[PDB]
């Protein structure tokens, strides 16, 4: 658990959640 | 269609994209990581206002800006 999940959101890459 | 911020995620720019308008109605404590006041993309001034803040445009100068982001 690292880079794995990550939260974009208003701009810097694509979806979001899952 | 292409105003300017996104509903949820980036990289798109929502399905209807008639008119760009910087609704916020956070309504109470707003949903999600809310957004950069929700700039558009949507239809017209049908009424919105009161509460939400809302500046309703047809383009025309309503995304043309630098960036979203700002470090």
């Amino acid at each position: 658990y690292r880079g794995w999940k990550h939260w974009v959101y208003y701009t810097c890459c694509p979806d979001t959640p899952y | 269609i292409r105003c300017f911020i996104t509903p949820d995620i980036t990289s798109k720019d929502c399905p209807n994209g008639h008119v760009c308008y910087t609704k916020t109605w956070c309504d109470a404590f707003c949903s999600i990581r809310g957004k950069r006041v929700d700039l558009g993309c949507a239809a017209t001034c049908p009424t919105v206002k009161t509460g939400v803040d809302i500046q309703c445009c047809s383009t025309d100068n309503c995304n043309p800006f630098p960036t979203r982001k700002r470090p």
